[PDB]
């Protein structure tokens, strides 16, 4: 509900780089004060969470465009099992950044060969039980 | 990129030698064309010698 993304998404094999570009986004829900948000996208690898990459912060702009780009040097072998997130946050000078939305993008989806750009619908961020451990044992 | 890299030295040989092929057309058609016009001159003298020779060849079995 909070909107759009227009992303592209593309990889070069002369360099064996991908080429994440940030176009735009649409449609962002208002969270700040004047009715407008102030809106910067968060993309990194999916995979591993190192090297995040993040966009400009614009202001009060509920359709921010970024036009973007950011380089991950991966090989073409390990990028089948990798993933894309882009996530958008929410600018606040006074406390945490709420985070907007996110989107993420399977590389085993992804076709490579033809340059590829599209929009596509934000959705709530994930925030399950910690401990994640089981004990067994019998009654009698 | 080392097979990108090595194509792009051969694609600037490649220019370098077509620089110097087209100096090379420059001088041979310029050439070819003062050629052209001494052989013009050549065939226009020749063809004067000829109706010399004729004219005087007549002219000198006409005294026999
Ligand atoms: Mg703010």
């Amino acid at each position: 509900k909070l909107g759009k993304l227009q992303y592209s998404l593309d990889y070069d094999f002369q360099n064996n780089q991908l080429l994440v570009g940030i176009i735009q986004a649409a449609e962002l829900p208002a969270l700040d004060m004047g009715g407008t948000s102030d809106p910067y996208v968060k993309v990194f690898l999916l995979p591993d969470k190192k090297k995040k990459f993040e966009t400009k912060v614009h202001r009060k702009t509920l359709n921010p465009v970024f036009n973007e780009q950011f380089t991950f040097k991966v090989p073409y072998s390990e990028l089948g099992g990798k993933t894309l997130v882009m996530a958008v946050y929410d600018f606040d000078r006074f406390s945490k950044h709420d985070i907007i939305g996110e989107f993420k993008v399977p590389m085993n989806t992804v076709d490579f060969g033809h340059v590829t750009e599209e929009w596509r619908d934000l959705q709530s961020a994930e925030k399950e039980q910690e401990k994640l451990g089981d004990i067994c044992f019998s009654l009698r | 990129m080392a097979r990108e890299n090595e194509m792009d030295e051969n694609l600037e040989q490649v220019s370098g030698i077509i620089g110097n092929l087209r100096h090379m057309a420059l001088d041979m058609g310029n050439e070819i064309d003062t050629q052209n016009r001494q052989i013009d001159r050549i065939m226009e003298k020749a063809d004067s010698n000829k109706t010399r020779i004729d004219e005087a060849n007549q002219r000198a079995t006409k005294m026999l």
